[PDB]
DNA sequence: GATCTGGCCTGTCTTA
DNA sequence: GATCTGGCCTGTCTTA
């Protein structure tokens, strides 16, 4: 366990409080640029490389085949790994664009060509969704499941803007938890099924999802109605049998109280959960290790890296996981005259 | 317009005896262009500066003629018979001169002038009496709130860069000349119906350290010789702190320059600068060997801010900190001072953020940051020491308001310096900020001598600068020629007591 | 006959509207600077080197036995040529102290030692003046003369502050031309003789003096009484005999009208007057050549180097002569923010 | 235009796509009447002729490649003159 | 060895 | 080769 300081070198004005790191085929790509894309990099996505403490961002270039994407802030990212037909995909839906609206449109992001010289072209394929469309939402999570042997996806959680009845230009900027109905989205075709369960009383937000072998575990998120941070861990088990994707669920005894957590995969399916917060005021310093098996998910705290007094005293913090037991954290910084760079960074690593 | 003709200078009749040296006898002169007869020939050193000034003496007699009311009510209160014993007065005038940046030039006609503006002012601190003989001197009127911008009397208004000496002395030359010519002669005014006589005692106390240094010919501002009041070098004031004796005074600096120039002993530059203890230039103005309260506060506040910054990380543990960590320490320190104490970072630190920072409960939010326990106790203890010695030089008159802190100040400073050279030495080995030395050395002495300090602070000047900005917009003419004229006039009117009396509305 | 544009490199805050350039034994040193000396070079005198367009200023350090000098503004420089017993002399009197005053004390400035690597220590020597002392003044001129074969010096012109009895704090900064009496100053001893002039009914200033072989030519200068700039040039002739230094004089019919002119030596005694101000507004562009022979002064105009439009329109200009037909000029500048250098420079050369 | 920029139905390349959508990279959040602003038009052209004057003082079109120094100089004589008259 | 790409650094422009 | 001195940069300090 260790952490070391990172200088953001040039162009540290690109990172906004929510954002997303896409780890695919080695190098990871930053996503969710602040504001609208500037033609310095019109694409909107950045390859990120960390060398000798320096954090450098490179300008990715989409393939001609691709649709272009707005810098969504806090979407549901679901990594789908390599298999037929076309690996490997990152499912981004739907976040909210630099203007205030919620996309509610799934995008499939994939690698294309390399290099020639250390160059990676990418392609985004938006997919049409018929339904029973998912309601526009953000902070929700999405996951990839495989049942005998068909692959589908599970979409749940998240806030949305108040429905267009209660909607009022005084209450316009308010949000509310969208109702608790899980959406099963086939990758292809675009059929989106909406089911509900009695076990799910309420909707959640920022609940970190773990997904393995036709089973999905939602950690305790943030419920906006009763303002609780449930220590109840949620499990669900789906199996797709012709012609219906039958679905079940169970509550668990013990689950974590943390919201906005960062899951960095280390082992086969074993993740290290950093967590963003214990409660509304006070962030979580504690680092936790979470593995999962067919029997169940098993929790073991490991000794957290010794935090510099700054990050221990910082009100807010965030980041992403570069994968391979390696992650990035970010600390907002007040200084005058403006640094200008708003965020100090630290790279964290396990073992 | 014809109503204030009285309140301005160049109205009330007065005369000096014996007659002033090198000054005209005409008492009707109002606002005068301060260039004061520069021939403005192209061939000569150009006149790039606009200024306006009252002839010093006239401004004085108007100020005091305006204090006529308060000194008569004061005299009556004393039940000292008004008509008899009228000639023995003593007037103590605090004068102050400070510069101001970032004042934008006007398109205007001419001439070309720099952006920075210098405001030369004064205030009447007290007026007392002595005769028949016998008893002491006897206070009558004493300014109750000297720091207020309500009483600061502007005199010379200029557009001059503080840095160029040539022009600054060119315009302020006449003013100083009337002062040192005036100290000798006693004033005669017709007041309360009768002809009475005043002695004037001038104390310039309001100048900032850099200006004191630059008019006194010293090397500013970080030179090896720190004390304006003492001959101590940097490193010598490092080892020893709390024990010092004030030496530097005007006449001595003059003689010291004449040595520096004439150089009878023929030492090399290094050794010569050692012999005169760092007087490289002939001072012109005379300045009381006293300490500005305001800048002192800000100096110590910024030093403690730096100490905080160093205690957040561990400096004495690793002596050679990286730059990136230097900013990281600043970032978490100001984070803290936001979350607690409700404070936000500053570029230059105003004295207000110095008053929030200096308090103990402010040192509480930082005490939580430093991991080490005994360090946490050390700087806390330091700060309480500082709270104990601060009101001495901050308060107007400590001889009454805060006696016990005053009597214990020497011992308290001893304790302080000990604690610094004890746990903090790494940051004070060969270097001490000018003010920490000045406040740990010469304070008890000057409080013993002036009777009090902080009443003499630059604050009563400085504040006034605010007005100079608004009076340069609201009440300006506005063109480059007349502008200083009507700012100056309107300022004078703002300062007068006679009006404020009315604006009290008698409860 | 040409001008190279000069860069002031670093530290252009030193040069000031009036100042002096001392050319002695090769390299020329700058004298006088804004305000009081700064520790960087406490002496107040800088060596000047002009290489590849760069104008570089270096610190000069005095010998231990020498007095230190205030940065005088517009003194009277007399360069006393090599002979018994001690070359090379510069007689400086008395200028204007930066702290605004007139200094009446005369200084003899000279070379001492070198290098060991390119360093010239100097020595300044005050001279007590037995007098019949000269009234403290500025803009006056001083020149070295030899007669049969002893050497004395001639001091005349310039202004001074209003008489100390009549000087009022309103008229303080006013200044009048000091009375028309010449001061013959023996180098040693300090005897200063004051001498009336039937031919000169008025005093003057900024009159460039050219002295050859026991005769001194005063080129026209600004007179402050009638505000006229006489075309008439004024020659005088000094008779040194035991023990009376009696003095004659004569008017010359026609000469150049100039103020604040720069005399740059070229030939043996042939100096080119580099120009100055012809009137209270227009400045002389025309560069003029001056030889001096026993017969008389020989005056021919020379084709002036073509001026850049900047210096052609410049409100004012000044400079000094680096000697060997080489001189420096300086143009005040505006902009925003501050350049910082308040003065652009140009280097002019003949042939 | 934006919907074309996003959907991008013709699978056209970025360099050329930008040509097709002609400069719209983002979804507009407000409607402003297609109209010019007077003030910054005045300031724009004013500062332009200031620039042309400046380059015109020294001879720019004879020697096309001026340095930093002759430019700063040109500015100095320009401003000195504008103030002088 | 030498491409290509991206890089920084410069380096100008335009609005502000 | 290798001092010297200066020269600039840097480096923190210290004032406004
Ligand atoms: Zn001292």
């Amino acid at each position: 366990m260790s952490l070391q300081p990172l200088t953001a070198v040039n162009c540290g004005s690109l990172v906004q409080p929510g954002f997303s790191l896409l780890d695919l085929e080695g190098d990871v790509y930053l996503f969710g640029q602040k504001g609208w894309p500037k033609r310095s990099c019109p694409t909107g996505i950045f390859g990120v490389r960390i060398k000798k403490g320096e954090l450098k961002l490179r300008a990715i270039s989409f393939s001609n085949n691709s649709s272009y994407l707005p810098p969504l802030r806090c979407p549901a990212i679901a990594h789908f790994e390599a298999q037929d037909g076309k690996p490997e995909c990152y499912l981004i839906h739907g976040g909210r664009t630099p203007n205030n609206e919620l996309s509610s449109s799934l995008y499939m992001l994939s690698v294309d060509s390399r290099g020639c010289n250390r160059k990676v072209t990418l392609r985004c394929e938006e997919k049409e969704l018929v339904g029973d469309v998912p309601s526009a939402r953000y902070g929700h999570t999405l996951s990839v499941i495989n049942s005998r042997g068909k692959t589908a996806c599970v979409l749940f959680g998240g806030r949305s803007y108040m429905p267009p009845t209660e909607r009022t230009t005084q209450n316009w900027n308010s949000v509310v938890d969208c109702p608790p109905q899980v959406y099963l989205i086939d990758l292809e075709f675009g059929c989106c099924t909406a089911h509900t369960l009695p076990e799910l009383t309420d909707g959640q937000s920022f609940h970190v999802a773990l997904a393995r072998q036709d089973c999905v575990y939602f950690l305790g998120g943030h419920i906006l109605s009763s303002d609780c941070r449930p220590s109840r861990l949620i499990r669900l088990h789906v199996e797709l049998l012709l012609g219906s994707p039958v679905l079940t669920c169970t509550i668990l005894h013990e689950g974590l109280t943390i919201t906005s957590a960062i899951a960095s995969p280390i082992g086969y399916h074993e993740y290290i959960i950093f967590g963003g917060y214990q409660s509304e005021t006070q962030k979580r310093m504690e680092c936790t290790y979470v593995g999962l098996d067919d029997v169940g998910v098993h929790m073991e705290s490991r000794e957290p890296p010794q935090w510099t007094s700054e990050i221990s005293h910082s009100r807010t913090w965030f980041g992403g996981s570069l994968g391979k037991g390696t992650a990035l954290v970010a600390i907002p910084s007040e200084g005058n005259p403006t640094p200008p760079e708003a965020y100090h960074f630290y790279q964290v690593s396990f073992q | 317009r014809n109503a204030e003709k009285e309140l301005l200078p160049g109205f009330h009749q007065f005369e000096w005896q014996p007659a002033l040296k090198n000054v005209s006898t005409s008492w009707d002169v109002g606002i005068i262009d301060g260039l004061s007869g520069w021939t403005v020939s192209v061939d000569d050193v150009p006149a790039d500066t606009i200024s306006r000034r009252f002839r010093y003496d006239v401004a004085l007699v108007s100020a005091l003629k305006d204090l006529e009311e308060d000194i008569m009510e004061g005299l009556r209160e004393r039940a000292l018979d008004d008509s008899m014993c009228t000639s023995g007065f003593t007037v103590v005038v605090k004068e102050s001169c400070d510069g101001m940046g970032d004042v934008s030039e006007k398109h205007g006609s001419g001439p070309a002038v720099p952006e920075k503006a210098v405001r030369f002012s004064f205030t009447i601190m007290s007026i007392s009496i002595r005769l028949e003989g016998e008893d002491d001197g006897i206070t009558i009127f004493q300014e109750q709130k000297p720091n207020s911008e309500l009483s600061c009397r502007p005199l010379c208004l200029m557009f001059v860069d503080e840095s160029d000496h040539e022009t600054l002395t060119a315009i302020l030359g006449p003013v100083v000349a009337e002062r040192k010519a005036m100290m000798e002669s006693r004033l005669i005014i017709s007041v309360g119906g009768l002809l009475r006589s005043f002695r004037f005692f001038f104390r310039g106390t309001g100048y900032d350290e850099k200006m004191v240094r630059e008019m006194e010919g010293l090397e500013a501002s970080g030179s090896t010789y720190i004390c304006t009041l003492c001959d101590s070098t940097r490193a010598e004031a490092s080892q020893n702190m709390v024990l010092h004796s004030i030496t530097r005074s005007h006449d001595e600096n003059l003689e010291r320059y004449e040595i520096w120039r004439k150089n009878p002993f023929s030492e090399s530059a290094d050794e010569l600068r050692d012999r005169v203890k760092g007087v490289s230039a002939k001072p012109f103005m005379e300045t009381q060997p006293t300490l500005d309260a305001l800048h002192c506060d800000i100096g110590n506040a910024t030093e403690f801010y730096k100490i905080f910054q160093d205690e957040i990380g561990e400096v004495y543990q690793k002596p050679n900190p990286s730059r990136e960590e230097r900013r990281r320490w600043r970032s978490t320190l100001d984070k803290q001072l936001r979350k607690k104490m409700k404070l936000k970072p500053v570029m230059r630190m105003n004295g207000n953020y110095a008053r929030r920072l200096m308090t103990r409960e402010a040192v509480e939010a930082v005490c939580e940051l430093v991991p080490s326990e005994e360090r946490r106790e050390a700087l806390l203890k330091l700060m309480d020491l500082y709270l104990q010695m601060k009101p001495v030089w901050r308060s107007t008159c400590p001889s009454r308001d805060c006696p016990d802190q005053l009597c214990q100040y020497s011992y308290n400073s001893q304790q302080f310096a000990d604690l610094l050279s004890s746990m903090f030495k790494y940051r004070y080995d060969g270097k001490i900020t000018n003010y920490l030395h000045k406040t740990l050395a010469h304070v008890p002495e000057i409080v013993e001598r002036d009777g009090s300090i902080g009443a003499w602070a630059s604050e009563g000047n400085e504040s006034g600068n605010k007005l100079f900005r608004r009076f340069r917009k609201m009440n300006a003419r506005q063109s480059k020629t007349f502008e200083l004229e009507d700012i100056l006039k309107h300022h004078w009117l703002y300062t007068s007591k006679y009006l404020q009396k009315f604006m009290e509305a008698h409860k």
